[PDB]
């Protein structure tokens, strides 16, 4: 069963969890060859593993940019969850190192680039295309969650296309393994849930909430909550008045009803069935769980290919060095990473 | 239309997290 399998799968991630992988690598093993993408404390990069000729993103943090942005004990989260992780929607780590200068992560390379950037393209992604990437959400999320893991930033910039179409959810910069509540304010404006904003102590229904924002973007092409400022964006979501397209499907909009769902004791993934609520609702009726899961299901749409390193679906970023002082900075912080 | 206030606002390129 399904109990039987997350079972077998805690199993799996404690012993790593417990014991984490930790210098399985060295920075001179890969090649660089483009950025992928950038953000607070550094890149991720594509890199060639050299004795393998293996294509992987390798991500660079800057110790001192994650020490001023105090994001030590966040960062350490991300590493030490990633590394033990298993599952076909997540890039486990395949390696990760340090040196003077940056923490080191390796993992598995998604050439088909951002939903975000063919979401924006596009513009609006059919029903059954939403509903394609929603599902393997929701088994991501079902797996990590049984992990007692809460994600805290689903958004479509943070969701890479495979070579097959399918998902891969990656940005665990935020991701936390935690038993009842915590309160650091975290994740994107858009996408955050009431409680995070009304500083409430929370718990991983926010990342139901969030789906129900991705799935509504998705299939709407634009967030249920949008404005100029943040600040504005929460005074619309804490009203949690939602209007829906009039192309949206009935069973869309209900089940977008029961994500964006203020009251916690109503909101779909947080009741006592969990998240068989969602699985089982009328616009997932089509949606046959376990194929999805062995990626039987045929991709609605497949990424544009050139080759194994082929960069075409990411946008073009500004090569900036790896520099690596001769001095060891923040030694001490990130000493078990 | 919602689409062309969206499109007109600053919000359609990657978002960026916020923290505390
Ligand atoms: N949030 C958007 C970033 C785009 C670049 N990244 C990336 N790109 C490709 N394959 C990958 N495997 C793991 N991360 C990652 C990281 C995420």
């Amino acid at each position: 069963s399904v109990k039987e399998f997350l079972a077998k799968a805690k199993e799996d991630f404690l012993k790593k969890w417990e014991n984490p992988a930790q210098n399985t690598a060295h920075l001179d093993q890969f090649e660089r060859i483009k950025t992928l993408g950038t953000g607070s404390f550094g890149r991720v990069m594509l890199v060639k593993h050299m004795e393998t000729g293996n294509h992987y993103a390798m991500k660079i943090l800057d110790k001192q940019k994650v020490v001023k942005l105090k994001q030590i004990e966040h960062t350490l989260n991300e590493k030490r969850i990633l590394q033990a992780v298993n599952f076909p929607f997540l890039t486990k780590l395949e390696f990760s190192f340090k040196d003077n200068s940056n923490l080191y992560m390796v993992m598995e390379y998604a050439p088909g680039g951002e939903m975000f950037s063919h979401l924006r393209r596009i513009g609006r992604f059919s029903e059954p295309h939403a509903r394609f990437y929603a599902a393997q959400i929701v088994l991501t999320f079902e797996y990590l969650h049984s992990l007692d893991l809460i994600y805290r930033d689903l958004k479509p910039e943070n969701l890479m296309i495979d070579q097959q179409g399918y998902i891969k959810v990656t940005d665990f910069g935020f991701a936390k393994r935690v038993k009842g509540r915590t309160w650091t304010l975290c994740g994107t404006p858009e996408y955050l849930a009431p409680e995070i904003i009304l500083s409430k102590g929370y718990n991983k229904a926010v990342d139901w909430w969030a789906l129900g924002v991705l799935i509504y973007e998705m299939a709407a092409g634009y967030p249920p909550f949008f404005a100029d400022q943040p600040i504005q964006i929460y005074e619309k979501i804490v009203s949690g008045k939602v209007r829906f397209p009039s192309h949206f499907s009935s069973d869309l909009k209900d089940l977008l009803r029961n994500l964006l769902q203020v009251d916690l004791t109503k909101r779909f993934g947080n009741l006592k069935n969990g998240v068989n609520d969602i699985k089982n609702h009328k616009w997932f009726a089509t949606t046959d769980w376990i194929a999805i899961y062995q990626r039987k299901v045929e991709a609605p749409f497949i990424p544009k290919f050139k080759g194994p390193g082929d960069t075409s679906n990411f946008d073009d970023y500004e090569e900036e060095e790896i520099r690596v002082s001769i001095n060891e900075k923040c030694g001490k912080e990130f000493s078990e990473f | 239309t919602t689409y062309a206030d969206f499109i007109a606002s600053g919000r359609t390129g990657r978002r960026n997290a916020i923290h505390d």
